[PDB]
């Protein structure tokens, strides 16, 4: 490719009557930077103007139109699309070149970008009316799944990818999504190995997808507090096995490393994970994944400072508002003011959107509890805060009562809650106490502000 | 089509609801709001600007919703402190406080004949406390996971419920019954309305499909192609010609309850907005939000 | 039938899953195992 | 550590207003994370930068891993580990303003920091939270490093 280019660093200086330079000139440049590409199909539309009135094929409106659907000109790259159509079916006598293609991948990637459009219904329409014409077409089929797909993993999506892979077995990327499909349901943890280790044949070698499938299965096997039994420390190192051999073929993939640094954490190297996962960071931040591996070093470092902003971050993301596991992460170790009681607001913004989890109705009760006793014990401050307070432990004690009702629990048992209920009674009986403190403190601004009266009425 | 009013810092905290009235009951000039800043703001929509006529406090936690009574100049406010507590806009003051202990507190259902306050419950049933009453009066014994969301009919003959799970419910508030269980979603029902006939039912599940269904017949009407994000807040115009939609992606597209098109969308709110609704006429489009601004949208 | 060799022999797939893998840029394993060998003398 | 402060740039506009000098030219550089202004001025000759360029600039007030706090004084005969091995451009300077924009009751929310490098000026203005550690009258470095991305 380095010598094409400069062929056409070349050629683009000089102008022999140019026509098909610039075309050459964007199909190298589809790679790297889309606007270089963008700009060589720009000049190249003008440039078939000149020698005659001949209009533009449709596969450069088409590859220009697929630029930009890339970008955020959704709506000029559909205009391209449509005008493809147009153009690609004025062609019945182009029947060596197949218009017929032509006209196939324009409204693939136009039903592509109407799926992208926010709208599914013509996305739908479109497709098939890609599979009545060929329906041993594979990708249409599989993003009909995906659509089918966003309202549930039960749906025709879990079929049409199986019908997909049954026509087409040595197809690497239905078979992926096969294995994608047992990821809504991690029941098949151990199960799923076999299920991703049947085009582990040497023919489709070397595939580092599905090792790295392979490798975040196993990793999903840690946090246990079975690791005394030398059970997961075999399970760390048989990862970390498969990370080395994906590093030593590959020292580019960035997953590896994720995930080498992921074990080094579970290890208790995090003085140590920082430095594996900047090579990560450094490479490209914008993944769900390290904005949160990294945010768990800060936060364990006593720096919630440096991990509430790593958390809002991945959050800035257009797919929700209020995670759950963003907030459970949110909350480790805080015990600032800012950190308790705006820690019940980001509680409440998350408990919003499904209240129905334990683990939230708990961390609120927690962070209740422990603001009301450190507003009850050793103080001693403002009395409408004191009042405030008998309120706020009395709908901790009534989550109490309520929290232990529930059967099932976080894969561990709530029997430990008494130690909070008699935390509460202590609490209550401190708070009984300290409000005879706030009367004290009203009768003494009660006589402050009458001996200060009395100097007034002197001047 | 665009936007008359534009209130800057609505609220010191996110806002999660927003209720305007429909009759000439003193409603329909009072924008009363519900945020997560403990402040139920009545907003006085008056001379064509949002003043603020009363300022009500006492909910512990924050406001989850808010709704006008059709019949009453009254309204109430419910959060997740398990107190439900009723309040008046004639006089800024407390009527009561359902105590819906110990967590049993969800969003408001106001009657049309302004009686009865549905609200859900973890267990799974609809609970129909009494206005007047404050009284559990009777519940539906239909068990699940919960309820989130509950929509009385303009007129007073369905009810339907949104599940965890795109289950909806449609009782029977003439004899409190269950009729018909459509399963058409497979993600949490955020909010639902009844049309202004009684006629069609729109969900705003976690898929962003508006799957506009039927009621008397139980059948799906049309799969609508929604917002990127999930519909939060859904609202049909009092005319019935349009309804809007609120997603969690900035944006405010009023789709055509006819033609299932969108005929104009905003986006002023640098933040998702949470509660949309229509005036007495259709015209003004109130919407509030995690933006803690009240933006007022003129649809002529 | 011949519409599947008409399509993909003309067409271009510039990315695809492994490419998602790799950085594009030129990040080798020489400041990796350097220190994944390190933790490991040390243990 | 002793780092003051740690965040990606990239560079958005080269001598708005003209370039006045020929060795030294204003770099009005964004931040990418922190959102904060920098008006950083390196030298171009030695050091040329073009736009669109990104770097790692790191404020340390010290260059030694450990944290010495090196009295200030040129002694190159030295071996001991220093930060400066991985950076490109490093300065030093001293900062000598701290302006913000406080009120007279309600605390600052953006502060910015006006540090001298001998000559060279650079203003790292953007919120209040992450220039805790600068102080008037202190010794700073620059470090900065441009990434090839």
């Amino acid at each position: 490719r380095d010598i094409a280019k400069g062929h056409l660093k070349k050629v683009t200086e000089q102008y022999p009557d140019d026509v098909e330079a610039w075309i050459e000139l964007a199909q190298i440049l589809e790679q790297t930077d889309i606007q270089g590409a963008l700009s060589a199909y720009g000049t190249a539309t003008r440039i078939l103007q000149e020698k005659v009135q001949a209009d533009v094929p449709p596969e450069i409106l088409n590859n220009v139109g697929a630029l930009h659907f890339r970008l955020g000109n959704l709506g000029e790259a559909k205009k391209y699309f449509l005008a493809s159509l147009d153009r690609a079916k004025a062609e019945a006598e182009h029947d060596e070149h197949y218009y017929n293609a032509i006209s196939v991948t324009t409204s693939y990637n136009l039903a592509r970008l109407y799926e992208a459009m926010c709208e599914f219904h013509e996305a739908e329409k479109l497709y098939k009316n890609i599979l009545r014409e060929h329906p041993n077409y594979v990708d249409c089929y599989l993003r009909l799944g995906a659509m089918a797909r966003d309202k549930g993993n039960f749906y025709e999506a879990s079929d049409w990818f199986k019908e997909a892979l049954q026509i087409n077995q040595d197809h690497p990327d239905a078979w992926s999504l096969i294995g994608n499909l047992h990821l809504a349901k991690q029941e098949w943890g151990p199960g799923q190995k076999k299920f991703e280790r049947i085009l582990k044949q040497p023919s489709t070698q070397s595939d580092t997808y599905s090792m790295l499938a392979l490798g975040n299965v196993w990793l999903q096997t840690l946090h246990q507090p079975t690791r005394d039994r030398e059970k997961e420390k075999r399970h760390q190192d048989r990862a970390l096995a498969i990370y080395k051999q994906v590093l030593r073929n590959d020292a580019k993939n960035l997953y590896a490393a994720n995930g080498i640094g992921a074990v080094l954490a579970h290890k208790g190297y995090f003085r140590e994970a920082r430095d594996v996962f900047a090579q990560v960071r450094e490479a490209t931040a914008d993944i769900s994944d390290v904005w949160l591996n990294l945010a768990h070093i800060y936060v364990e470092q006593k720096q919630y400072i440096s991990a509430v902003q790593m958390y809002e971050n991945c959050l800035r993301k257009f797919y929700k508002h209020q995670n759950t596991e963003v907030v459970l992460y949110l909350a480790r170790a805080l015990f600032k003011c800012g950190k308790l009681q705006e820690c019940k607001q980001t509680l409440l913004k998350a408990r919003h959107v499904a209240p129905s989890d334990t683990v939230l109705m708990f961390n609120v009760a927690l962070v209740l509890q422990r603001l009301a006793t450190s507003v009850l014990k050793d103080e001693k401050s403002n009395l409408k805060e004191v009042l405030n307070a008998v309120k706020e432990l009395e709908l901790a004690h009534r989550y109490f009562s309520y929290l232990s009702k529930v059967g099932d629990k976080m894969r561990f048992d709530l029997a430990l809650a008494a130690t909070e209920a008699r935390q509460c009674s202590d609490l209550l009986s401190q708070a009984q106490y300290h409000v005879a403190r706030a009367r004290k403190q009203d009768e003494e601004e009660r006589e402050l502000r009458a001996k200060q009266e009395q100097e007034k009425e002197l001047l | 089509y665009g936007i008359l009013f534009k209130q800057e810092q609505a609220h010191d905290d996110a806002i999660w609801s927003v209720a305007w009235g429909t009759n000439k009951k003193e409603n329909s000039e009072t924008v009363v709001t519900g945020s997560l800043d403990d402040l139920v703001k009545v907003w006085k929509w008056r001379d064509e600007r949002l003043d603020l006529q009363w300022s009500l406090e006492g909910h512990q936690l924050g406001v989850v919703s808010v709704d006008i009574s059709h019949t009453l100049p009254i309204a109430a406010s419910s959060s997740l402190d398990a107190h439900i507590r009723l309040w008046d806009l004639e006089n800024g003051k407390q009527i009561k406080s359902i105590d819906a202990g110990p967590v049993d507190a969800w969003t408001l259902a106001f009657s049309p004949d302004s009686q009865y306050l549905a609200t859900g419950t973890h267990v799974g049933k609809v609970n129909i406390f009494g206005v007047e009453s404050g009284k559990k009066e009777y519940s539906l014994d239909t068990r699940g996971k919960f309820i989130l969301s509950i929509a009385y009919s303009p007129d007073g003959k369905y009810l339907a419920s949104g599940a965890i799970d795109g289950i909806i419910n449609i009782f029977d508030i003439a004899t409190g019954k269950l009729l018909h269980t459509l399963e058409g979603h497979a993600m949490p029902i955020r909010s639902l309305t009844f049309s202004p006939d009684s006629q069609l039912l729109v969900t705003a599940s976690d898929d962003g499909y508006i799957k506009i269904y039927d009621v008397q017949h139980a059948n799906l009407a049309g799969t609508l192609s929604g917002h990127a994000s999930w519909v939060l807040n859904v609202a049909f115009c009092p005319d019935d010609t349009h309804f809007v939609s609120s997603s969690s992606d900035k944006s405010v597209k009023v789709w055509d309850v006819g033609t299932r098109t969108c005929v104009h969308t905003f986006f002023d709110h640098q933040d998702q907005v949470w509660g949309v609704k229509y005036n007495g006429n259709g015209s003004k489009i109130v919407s509030v939000g995690d933006d803690q601004e009240i933006h007022i949208y003129d649809c002529p | 039938v011949d519409v599947t060799r008409d399509i993909v022999s003309r067409e271009r797939v510039w990315r695809t899953r492994t490419t998602i893998l790799q950085s594009t840029g030129k990040n080798f394993s020489k400041n990796i195992f350097a220190i994944l060998q390190s933790v490991k003398a040390r243990e | 550590a002793g780092i003051l402060f740690e965040d990606i740039f990239d560079v958005k506009d080269i001598d708005p207003e003209g370039k006045k000098f020929d060795r030294v030219s204003r770099l009005h550089c964004e931040s990418e994370s922190f959102k904060m202004d920098l008006i950083l001025d390196v030298n171009i000759q030695i050091y040329p930068v073009d736009l669109g360029d990104k770097f790692r600039l790191v404020i340390a007030s010290t260059l030694y891993e450990d944290g010495t706090l090196d009295d200030g004084e040129y002694n190159p005969t030295d071996d001991r580990p220093s930060r400066a091995d991985q950076f490109e451009y490093v300065m030093y300077g001293k900062v000598y303003r701290i302006e913000g924009d406080e009120t007279s009751t309600e605390a600052a929310t953006r502060l910015s920091a006006y540090v001298s490098y001998g000559g060279l000026l650079m203003r790292l203005q953007g919120d209040a939270n992450n220039l805790h550690g600068f102080e008037v009258d202190s010794r700073v470095y620059l470090l900065m490093k441009k990434l090839a991305f």
